[PDB]
């Protein structure tokens, strides 16, 4: 995982637990011990600048390989990556997971898109349970405007009123 | 039906109701060793058909020994029903009919009583004299069907292509490493299995567990520490705690590295 | 900062150091360096 982190290809941990059978709490208290060791090892020897590579989040890097797992086009990674980067501005879902953030982004921009793929896909397809996507897209319905690329919907590509209601 | 020969105690006799003797007054039945090609050998081998039901006719001409079948109309129309019964040896010499059958197991100079012989039931059901190869007459209206599927034999393929994947590929990899899907197969579940039993065992107290541990000394002297503590349910620590006090354990002997009993309670 | 072409969608893009090469429009990671604004002199024999 610090390894994934350091050249900015970070995967996540269920991705690492789907390889490794890894008890997560000692996991995350491995984690933090060689975090500890190398912020130690960095500052004794060659210092190095941190720049958002050991970032908790980092939902912009997982939005491009779960738009791959799920066979979407281009322009709805591209729109979800811009999502996302704007849900960090929402102090309501700013506490959740960067994985259910970037589900959420990944599955307004499919309806957005007319893509055909069922919520219920998507939670089969990368273990975010369906009441937690439907969930994010509700409370993501009220920041419409925000959220969705400006210049997409100036374009014609999209369009507001394709978002179900709530 | 596993059984030892050269048996000189006629245990034969006892296990063996029926005789191991091969019968032998069969053997003058005329059997025709006829050979035949795939779509009737297939009709004709099969267990689920042959119930005694009529096959054909033959007709033997004597002007020049011509054999020919005339088979029924009940099975096929595309096969033909006229053969020319071909005798690739119009004597066959040393070609015998012999059967096997299961038998009623229930009710120099020198020798070893053992041979490991299985005896079975066995009879000349007949002998050969006639080798004979079935093929279709050339003037039949179907054997032109039995030349397309002797063709369609050689022409047809049995093995079908690789299957090509046409959906998109990321769609193929969102199951393979990097993947949120966690496995929700059961197979090989050892740590699943092993880690739900859980041995716990209370500090019932010193009088008690020593007398439990004399009476599984009287059951039995020489106990194993994973044997006993199953059978009394106790600590590991605790029950070391008694029986070094109680017994003694063994470290060269045939019985090694079981606890038995001090041999000053040996004797009682 | 620097002009750079998409290998087919052919479009001009600005790259800076930290922007991953990729293209905005295509999204093919092959980009071209943009020809020289500078004039080229070439000896005509
Ligand atoms: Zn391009």
């Amino acid at each position: 995982l610090i390894g994934c982190r350091r050249a900015e290809v970070a995967r996540t941990f269920k991705e690492i637990q789907s390889l490794i059978h890894v008890k997560t709490k000692e996991f995350g208290k491995t984690l933090n011990i060689m975090k500890n060791i190398l912020r130690g090892k960095s500052e004794d020897g060659f210092l190095k600048i941190d720049t958002d590579n050991m970032s908790g989040a980092q939902n912009l890097t997982y939005i491009p390989r779960f738009c791959s797992h799920l066979g979407l086009p281009m322009q709805v990674t591209t729109s979800a990556e811009y999502t996302a980067k704007k849900c960090k501005e929402i102090k309501e879902i700013a506490g959740k997971s960067p994985i259910t953030i970037a589900v959420v982004s990944i599955y307004l921009n499919i309806l957005l898109f007319q893509i055909p793929i069922t919520a219920a896909k998507v939670g089969q397809t990368l273990q975010v349970t369906e009441g937690t996507i439907k969930s994010g897209y509700k409370i993501l319905y009220e920041h419409r405007d925000k959220l969705v690329d400006p210049q997409l919907i100036a374009n014609g590509v999209v369009s507001l009123d394709n978002l179900p209601g709530v | 039906e596993v059984f030892d020969g050269n048996d000189i105690e006629n245990n034969e006799t006892k296990v063996y109701e029926e005789s191991l003797d091969l019968d032998l007054e069969r053997s003058n039945r005329q059997v025709w060793l006829v050979r035949l090609p795939m779509f009737l050998a297939e009709k004709w081998r099969d267990r689920n058909n042959l119930h005694g039901q009529e096959l054909g006719k033959i007709r033997i001409n004597k002007d020049g020994s011509k054999i020919t079948l005339l088979l029924n109309e009940n099975d096929n129309d595309s096969i033909p029903h006229e053969y020319d019964l071909e005798l690739t040896k119009k004597v066959v010499e040393n070609e015998y009919v012999f059967t096997e059958q299961n038998l009623k197991k229930y009710q120099r100079d020198r020798y070893i009583p053992y041979v490991k012989t299985i005896p079975k039931k066995t009879a000349i059901v007949g002998t050969v004299c006639h080798e004979c190869q079935v093929m279709p007459s050339m003037n039949d209206p179907n054997y032109h069907k039995i030349v397309e599927q002797r063709r369609n034999i050689v022409k047809l393929n049995n093995k079908e292509r690789i299957t090509t994947l046409d959906e998109t590929v990321g769609v193929t990899m969102s199951h393979t490493g990097m993947s949120m899907r966690s496995d929700n197969s059961n197979f090989l579940k050892v740590g699943r299995e092993k880690a739900k039993s859980n041995i716990k065992s209370i500090r019932m107290p010193k009088k008690e567990i020593l007398d439990y541990l004399f009476k599984l000394f009287d059951e039995y002297d020489y106990w194993s520490l994973k044997g006993l503590k199953e059978r009394t349910r106790q600590p590991e620590a605790h029950l070391k705690e008694c029986l070094d006090k109680v017994a003694t354990l063994v470290k060269k002997g045939p019985y090694a590295f079981k606890y038995t009993l001090r041999p000053e309670y040996k004797k009682l | 900062t620097l002009k750079y072409i998409c290998a087919e969608c052919s479009s001009k893009l600005s790259l800076s150091r930290t922007d991953a090469v990729r293209c905005k429009d295509c999204g093919h990671r092959i980009l071209l360096k943009a020809r020289t604004k500078r004039l080229v002199q070439f000896e005509a024999r």
